[PDB]
């Protein structure tokens, strides 16, 4: 999805997206317990031209 | 008997993945041709926009000579020596660097090229930049222009790090066959 | 597919974003008509420095000059010369008069008359632009009227009010609102040029 | 008892803001891996174009006059 995410494993609600423009819908992170596993789910929140997107436009293969 | 059926099924899966991969290869090749067609239309459209930009709004023309942008009243020296401003020559310099920066910022958006040095049009507006502040601002512009020339595969033999509008001219002219191309 | 989708996104951006729109962005911010992030006008609460108004005039004189180029219109009495910081009008009958479309600052806002002539004259150029655009198409109409001899820009939205483009004998709120309607006409003239030449 | 996870861990409380400092397009095709030298002096990328490019990490920091791969192997 070409998004560089930062997951705060100790404080999941502080997880955020690094790369990806602010014009894309913001996200929230919820720690849940599904089978017993704790899951940090990411949920979508329902100067000249716009600054050029700095993010990747193709699959990010590595970090 | 189960190993027999396993060999039968496994023989089919080998044939299935082999023909499935051929469809993937055909599809990928077919879409790479289509992708190349998208890139050339995008390169022709970008070039069409840059030509219209540099013919109606920001015509860069030749006037040791001088180079003009947006008309001959606005000129920079080819040597790159803007020494007069640090020391009306200042207005011509400010205007030329203003439209050059504005143009570079529009070229960056037409070409979708991330400019290495953050430089804003307004940096060449407002009170006369100090010698120190101006020089770094000019270096940013020169670095952006050179970066754009590299991105667009302008002949390096023609570029020099100091000539501001001379490089944009090389970047803009129809001689720039690769202008608009998105590639390494 | 990702590359093709991106290249099709870029093709769509270039179709919609004409060369003129890529260069000049006219929007209203607060009470100012702004061009390319430059506030054209000044208010008593919001002191927009002259270097921002001069830049805005350089962006305005660039826009009209560029529009006239794309229309092939030559102004009758004036030559617009865009110098970024210090743009001005040249009179075609007597080059002896310089009409600066900038101010050096200080209290000269209440004492310099050259900038008022220059700025009424530019209104003339916007009028000739308006005439030229109506001449091409009747269906086209700019949102405001201009009285070049008086230096006034009317408000069709208001009750026939007119705000003096000149600085002297004028208040900041009226001036800034005059410059706001002029920019709006230029914003519409920009929308007309984009409409007339985007397919061509 | 004394195995280090990294030789150079990130700064305390490091939360990358995400400012692009180098857009490097020098492979013709997909890059497959990036490895960083254990002392972090160099980082290298491999690619489907058949090249290995070594990058000087020290030259991305505020002196990006020319962000070029110091070395290419093909």
């Amino acid at each position: 999805d070409m998004k560089i995410r930062f997951w705060d494993l100790a404080y999941p609600e502080r997880s955020y997206v690094v790369a990806g423009s602010t014009s894309s819908p913001s996200v929230s992170y919820y720690r849940k317990i599904i089978e017993g596993t704790e899951v940090v789910q990411e949920i979508q929140n329902k100067r000249g031209p716009e600054s050029l997107p700095v993010g990747h436009h193709d699959i990010i293969t590595d970090v | 008997q189960k190993l027999y059926s396993r060999a039968q099924r496994h023989q089919e899966k080998k044939e299935k993945i082999q023909r499935h991969n051929r469809k993937l290869g055909d599809l990928v090749e077919k879409k790479t041709i289509d992708l190349r067609s998208h890139y050339e239309r995008l390169a022709n459209l970008r070039r069409s926009h840059i030509l219209e930009l540099t013919s109606v709004i920001f015509p860069i023309e030749e006037v040791d000579t001088s180079i003009s942008i947006t008309g001959p009243w606005i000129s920079l020296p080819n040597n790159g020596d803007y020494s007069a401003y640090y020391s009306n020559p200042a207005y011509t310099i400010s205007a030329a660097l203003c439209y050059a920066t504005q143009l570079v910022n529009i070229l960056s958006h037409i070409l979708d090229v991330n400019l290495p040095k953050k430089l804003c049009n307004s940096e060449f507006c407002g009170e006369n930049l100090s010698k120190q502040k101006f020089t770094r601002a000019v270096k940013k512009l020169n670095a952006n222009i050179l970066y754009l020339c590299f991105s667009q595969h302008v002949n390096l033999d023609q570029l020099q790090p100091l000539h501001t509008l001379r490089n944009l001219m090389y970047l803009v002219s129809p001689s720039s066959e690769h202008l608009g191309r998105s590639g390494p | 597919e990702n590359q093709m989708r991106y290249a099709q996104t870029q093709l769509d951006k270039l179709k919609k974003t004409n060369v003129f729109n890529a260069t000049f962005h006219i929007w209203h911010s607060g009470q100012f008509g702004t061009i390319n992030n430059f506030r054209l006008g000044r208010l008593p609460s919001v002191p927009v420095e002259w270097n921002e108004i001069n830049a805005a005039w350089g962006q305005t004189v660039l826009l009209l000059h560029a529009l006239a180029n794309k229309m092939g219109l030559k102004f009758q009495r004036y030559r617009l010369v865009p110098y970024g910081n210090h743009s001005y009008l040249e009179s075609l009958t007597d080059k002896s008069k310089e009409l600066p479309l900038y101010c050096s600052g200080g209290l000269r806002f209440f004492w310099d008359n050259k900038f008022d002539h220059a700025m009424v004259a530019f209104l003339d150029c916007v009028q000739q632009f308006k005439e030229e655009v109506e001449k091409g198409e009747t269906r086209f109409c700019l949102p405001y009227r201009m009285d070049v001899e008086k230096g006034k820009i009317e408000d069709t939205g208001g009750s026939g009010g007119s705000y003096s483009i000149k600085t002297q004998f004028n208040s900041e709120e009226q001036w800034t609102k005059a410059l706001k309607f002029m920019l709006t006409n230029l914003k519409w003239g920009l929308a007309w040029v984009s409409s007339q030449f985007y397919n061509k | 008892e004394n195995a280090e996870w990294e030789s150079k861990p990130p700064p305390p409380g490091w939360r990358p803001k995400g400012l692009l400092v180098a857009h490097l397009h020098e492979h013709k095709s997909a890059v497959n891996r990036i490895r960083v030298s254990d002392e972090h002096s160099l980082f290298a990328t491999c690619s489907n174009d058949g090249t290995v490019k070594i990058w000087n990490s020290q030259k991305m920091e505020g002196k990006t006059t020319t962000t070029r791969s110091i070395l290419t192997y093909s």
